DNA sequence: TTTTTTTTTTTTTTTT
DNA sequence: AAAAAAAAAAAAAAA
């Protein structure tokens, strides 16, 4: 039945094809049915036989483009083939998808939209024809009306965005999204739906869909997406601190979507900066609602980024004070107490990383113990060698001592990091005050030289150095 | 040092991996390429001897490098991304997410890192230990089905050329079944932009020429290559085929050995005409040139018609009684010879290599027409210049885009090296008694290829080394014929003492001192192992005299070379061709008292006569003759003593002729030697 | 953050 | 009368 097809496409085109196409009205599933029973390869020659035999000056042809439109986009999904075969047809569709008016793909991306609603895309294969069709409305200069082919559009991505999304299709609508230009409006339209379905999926399939969100933010809008993760993770760590009033669930989720964005960062140097703009304490003197422990967490892991370095850590150092100052202010008047419902401080969550960052989050470790050296070092005393230079500088480099010695007992690694450098400040400095190392230096010791026979020399290399010391830093 | 350092104390280096990573990073964001290769060094040796983390943060920092990037840098970091494919691809495996995930940015990089990212990808992906995550396969197939499904060109070039390095790769019955789909994707979305078809015959053509890979696909594809060839161009010998063309339509060029009562004949005029497919015929030969010569291994028994077909154009005759019409028959015209002189390069890039006697004569004759309709192109540019027929070399002019001097090495298809395998033969002279333009286009040609390569699609996949390893075999033991006929010829010349013939000659001349100059100023031979190359290359300078003293010391072949090669001096036509062998004697002599030899010779060029042609003086320009002076000048023992000469003899300009005792002395040439002389002073 | 040096461009003058 | 060469001024990059 189909080598007279071939046969007639052998020699020349639309002058024996068309008359064979008005012999066969009918039947075309079936024969595409039975091709794949027996061929793909002459499923892709008789595709190639009707496009070159129906073209689309003629309107007799394009019924017959659409009806087979129709047929091996339902069999793509609903029909088990082979991998090759679904390859085939997929490039054949996408590649013939050019020579339309603007209705015929209007009504296709109608019945895409009308599948994706209800439909049961058995796989959802069929969705890789989907931009390529807008992308065709983006250049149709043939006018229509009812409006400018990308206004269609724009409809078309609205009526697609507003409309239901299924559980299973949120990664691959997201990841077709990539290809179809875009403007701000449309992948902030994107983006919103797409935030919208993170509560209703797998824990497991949100970092995946994380990362189509930070590839396709690069476009227009990258606050949104950002602000989305972070709301929503951090709505996650306070409903499991409610529930323990899923862990290696949610922390090797958070410790897969603070990676992204690092990476993210990386290769492009201003989602970094809408990050800190976001998340900085500092607007004029409030402590802000978007600093959690998730959060918190993301700008230490940001730290390893070069460039961000100072710049973030300089953000957590003035974001503990302000948070001393606040909780100073309302413990010293019960005016402020009964207005004021009792907020967790950055101090509190900054504990609370410590004690997160148990499992895999090497990454995080790092800048607590660079955040730690640098409260101590830069709010430790030496007025003595008044409350406001004191108790808000008193409490910031006890929360660095806090931060050390935290760390210091769960890494297990990080021991000859901090031990070293503390008695490289102890030893070195003798001349400013270093009261703080000492105290810090004792707990360490004092909690378990148990664990600390295991990072050892660092202590007797500073043995050699005791003869140069003042006295009362030798006897302390 | 760098590799000294790593390999003995890479247990001191280990602990402190970051920093070093934090280092290289800083030496691949910096200009002059011996730290950006220091960057690369650093960041091949930590992937090396590190432990498994700091592989990872290796691999993603030049993903980082590459996405992120500037040009040089994003160059780099493939090159790097290459050889860590190709030392350890276990280490690279298990960091194959990070490099899957470069597709996702590839606005950023450009076509020809395109082809060695594609390489990168494909070279992880088609290792069988490692079939379970063949993600990498869907996504690379994924992004070549997106891009060559796509109305702009842009992106169609990219899914072209990453769809057939993909299929070059993975050819090393299912995969070939593999092969095969993916190739006839690619085809049938280039047949509907004319362009983007002859993008993808370039770059299969590459693929065929670079990698030889195992040949399954390319049997398979060749018996449909010869068919297409052979109904989409070959028409049956008819005089006048069908349409209406207000030119008389012949089958010219045709060698007429071949019976014209014949069969094949190619079809230009009746294409061209139609499109106002004829624009990707050379290209498409050179696929199926490459086709048949892996087949038949270097035979071409049914591709000889080829060679000798008439093809099917109008009378090409200089139209100057065609004139006032500078409409588009105009621009048909020339691009109609564009196109012939396109087809007949990649003839004689075809059938150079056959070593057939009466098959070089046929060779010959395709040259001498080649350089006919040159000649005519010129003529009919002489006509327009504005009317430019812009069909550039596919790899990197048409991404630039999407009078004679850019055209001869941009537009025109490039020729071979082996093409020159044809300067074997001896030059026949036609007033004295392969012509001497015929050896001019040679020369012409191989001069840009030195100068390009030493100081260009198909070349620059050849290392130098085997460049000029290559030229040293097809150019010196063959051209030193061509230099002592010239010589002959010259001699003759100054003894009678048309015109055409010894300007010609003349140029001849200059290019083969301009080739000897660019090859003996290789920076190559400063390197330790090519100076048995030398002990080649001047022994054969030195086998030109007597033979007999094999196994001679270095000072005793350069003396014997420069003594063979000083002789030229009284056959020099014009300034610059003395200039280029002073130049070379100069550079040959710095391997070894010796300015005695080139302040004698520059002296004699001062003293020789150069004649009064207006194009011959302004030969002398002033740049030129600076540069003499410079070299005279500085290669004088006696500076103030010269300086003394030059003064000397810098007063008897007025008093003789308003042109001395010592000549290249005017007026106008005066301002030049008082600059040269007064600088000299200085230094 | 500032200064110097080199490279490129533009104009002017001289020559064919 | 047009073209080429040379110098001077301005821009850009590096310490």
């Amino acid at each position: 039945m189909d080598q007279k097809i071939l046969s007639l496409a052998a020699e020349k085109t639309a002058d024996k094809l068309q008359e064979f196409l008005q012999t066969l009205r009918e039947g075309d599933l079936t024969n595409l049915l039975q091709n794949q029973a027996v061929k793909g390869k002459v499923a892709g020659a008789l595709l190639r036989a009707i496009f070159k035999g129906s073209p689309c000056s003629e309107e007799a042809g394009t019924l017959r483009r659409r009806k087979i439109y129709t047929c091996c986009i339902q069999l793509v999904e609903s029909g088990d083939l082979q991998k090759e075969i679904v390859s085939e047809i997929i490039g054949l569709l996408m590649l013939e998808a050019h020579h339309f008016p603007g209705p015929l793909l209007v009504e296709l991306a109608n019945e895409f939209i009308s599948a994706v609603r209800e439909g049961s895309l058995v796989n959802g294969k069929s969705l890789e024809l989907l931009p390529i069709i807008l992308t065709v409305l983006a250049t149709k200069k043939e006018n229509l009306a009812y409006l400018s082919g990308e206004e269609c559009k724009k409809q078309l991505i609205n009526t697609l965005c507003s409309g239901r999304w299924d559980q299973q299709y949120v990664i691959q609508l997201t990841s077709m999204f990539k290809d179809v230009p875009l403007t701000a409006e449309e992948v902030e339209f994107v983006v919103e739906k797409a935030l919208s379905m993170f509560s209703k999926m797998n824990l497991q399939e949100i970092p995946p869909l994380v990362y189509q969100l930070l590839v396709l933010s690069s476009k227009g809008s990258r606050k949104s997406v950002l602000e989305g993760i972070i709301a929503f993770f951090s709505a996650l760590d306070k409903q499991h601190n409610e529930e323990q009033s899923p862990s290696g669930e949610l922390r090797h989720v958070e410790g897969t979507i603070i990676l992204h964005i690092v990476f993210a960062i990386k290769l492009d140097y201003e989602l970094g900066r809408e990050l800190v703009k976001h998340l900085k304490v500092g607007q004029q003197g409030d402590s802000n609602n978007n600093l959690s422990p998730f959060s918190i967490a993301l700008l230490l892991s940001v730290t390893r980024i070069q460039r961000f370095q100072d710049q973030v850590l300089d953000l957590l150092k003035t974001s503990v004070v302000k948070s001393f100052k606040d909780l100073q202010l309302l413990q010293g008047s019960k005016f402020l107490q009964n207005l004021v419902p009792h907020r967790s401080y950055v101090s509190t969550m900054i504990l609370e990383v410590v004690k997160n960052s148990v499992h895999s989050w090497d990454h995080v470790t790092q800048g607590l113990v660079e955040l730690g050296f640098i409260l101590m070092d830069s709010y430790g005393p030496k007025k003595v060698l008044p409350s406001l230079s004191r108790m808000p500088n008193q409490h910031a480099c006890k929360l660095g001592a806090n931060i050390l010695l935290e760390t210091f007992k769960i890494h297990e690694m990080i021991r000859q990091e901090i031990l070293e450098q503390v008695l490289n400040r102890v030893v070195t400095r003798a001349s400013s005050p270093i009261s703080h190392f000492l105290d810090l230096l004792s707990n360490i010791v004092m909690y378990a030289p148990l664990v600390l026979q295991n990072c050892s020399s660092k202590v007797t290399e500073a043995f050699d150095y005791l003869s140069f010391l003042p006295l009362q830093t030798v006897q302390r | 040092l760098l590799q000294s350092t790593f390999s003995v104390h890479y247990l001191v280096l280990k602990d402190m991996c970051s920093s070093i990573l934090s280092l290289a990073q800083s030496l691949l964001h910096s200009l002059d390429q011996s730290i950006i290769s220091f960057g690369s060094l650093l960041y091949k040796y930590a992937f090396k001897f590190f432990d498994t983390y700091c592989q990872q943060e290796v691999v993603g920092a030049l993903v980082t490098h590459i996405c992120s990037g500037n040009e040089a840098e994003v160059d780099t970091a493939l090159d790097v991304l290459l050889e860590l494919v190709v030392l350890n691809p276990s280490a690279m495996m298990m960091n194959a997410v990070f490099v899957k995930g470069i597709l996702d940015y590839l606005d950023n990089i450009s076509p020809q890192q395109i082809r060695k990212l594609f390489y990168v990808l494909s070279t992880l992906a088609f290792s069988k230990q490692n079939e379970a995550s063949s993600h990498i396969q869907d996504d690379m197939h994924l992004v070549i089905r997106k891009q060559l499904s796509s109305t702009v060109f842009k992106y169609k070039l990219i899914g072209i050329i990453g769809a057939v390095t993909m299929a070059g790769i993975m050819a090393a019955d299912e995969q070939c079944t593999q092969v095969t789909s993916l190739l006839q994707l690619v085809h049938s979305c280039s047949e509907q932009s004319p362009q983007a078809s002859a993008l993808y015959y370039d770059e299969f053509a590459n693929l065929i020429q670079h990698e030889k890979l195992d040949p399954k696909a390319l049997e398979w594809v060749g018996q449909t290559i010869c068919n297409d060839f052979q109904d989409a161009f070959v028409v049956d010998s008819c005089v006048v085929p069908e349409g209406d063309f207000p030119f008389p339509v012949k089958a010219l060029y045709g060698l007429e050995e071949y019976d014209t009562q014949n069969g094949i004949a190619i079809n230009l005029l009746p294409l061209l005409f139609s499109q106002d497919s004829p624009l990707c015929l050379a290209p498409y030969f050179r696929l199926l040139r490459l086709c048949v010569e892996r087949q038949h291994n270097g035979n071409l028994e049914e591709i000889d018609g080829l060679l000798d077909c008439p093809i099917f154009l109008t009378d090409l005759e200089p139209g100057e009684k065609l004139e006032s019409m500078s409409a588009k028959e105009r621009s048909f015209m020339c691009s109609l010879i564009f196109l012939t002189l396109n087809w007949f390069r990649e003839i004689v890039n075809a059938f150079c290599q056959e070593t057939s006697p009466e098959m070089k004569g046929k060779v010959l004759t395709r040259l001498k027409h080649i350089v006919e309709l040159q000649i005519i192109l010129e003529k009919y540019l002489a006509v327009t210049p504005d009317y430019v027929p812009p069909l550039g070399n596919f790899d990197v002019e048409t991404l630039d885009i999407t009078l004679l001097l850019h055209n001869s090495h941009a537009f025109f298809r490039e020729l071979d090296i082996e093409v020159f395998s044809i300067l074997h033969c001896g030059l026949v002279t036609k007033f004295i008694l392969l012509g001497p333009p015929e050896l001019l286009f040679l020369l012409e040609d191989l001069s840009q290829k030195l100068e390009s390569m030493l100081t260009f699609s198909h070349l620059q996949q050849r290392s130098a080394q085997e460049i000029v390893h290559c030229v040293f075999q097809l150019l010196t033991p063959m051209c030193n014929h061509l230099e002592n006929i010239h010589n002959y010829f010259q001699c003759l010349a100054a003894e009678n003492h048309k015109v055409q013939e010894y300007h010609i000659m003349s140029s001849c001349y200059q290019r083969l001192l301009q080739i000897f100059h660019g090859l003996f100023a290789w920076s190559g031979f400063s390197q330790p192992e090519n100076q048995n190359l030398l002990y080649s290359a001047l022994h054969v300078l030195s086998s030109r005299l007597k033979q007999g003293e094999h196994s001679q010391p270095l000072e005793e072949l350069l003396s014997q070379s420069v003594h063979y090669l000083q002789n030229f001096h009284q056959s020099i036509p014009s300034f610059q061709c003395a200039l280029y062998l002073i130049r070379l004697l100069m550079v040959i002599l710095e391997k070894s008292q010796n300015k005695e030899k080139i302040a004698s010779l520059a002296r004699q060029f001062l003293c020789r006569v150069w004649p009064s042609g207006d194009k011959e003086k302004s030969n002398i320009s002033n740049d030129q003759l600076h540069a003499l002076l410079c070299i005279y000048l500085e290669h004088t023992e006696s500076i103030l003593k010269a300086i003394e000469e030059i003064a000397g003899v810098g007063v008897p300009e007025l008093i003789n002729s308003p042109s001395s005792t010592f000549p290249t002395l005017t007026r106008h040439t005066f301002v030049v030697f008082f600059r040269v002389m007064m600088a000299e002073l200085e230094k």
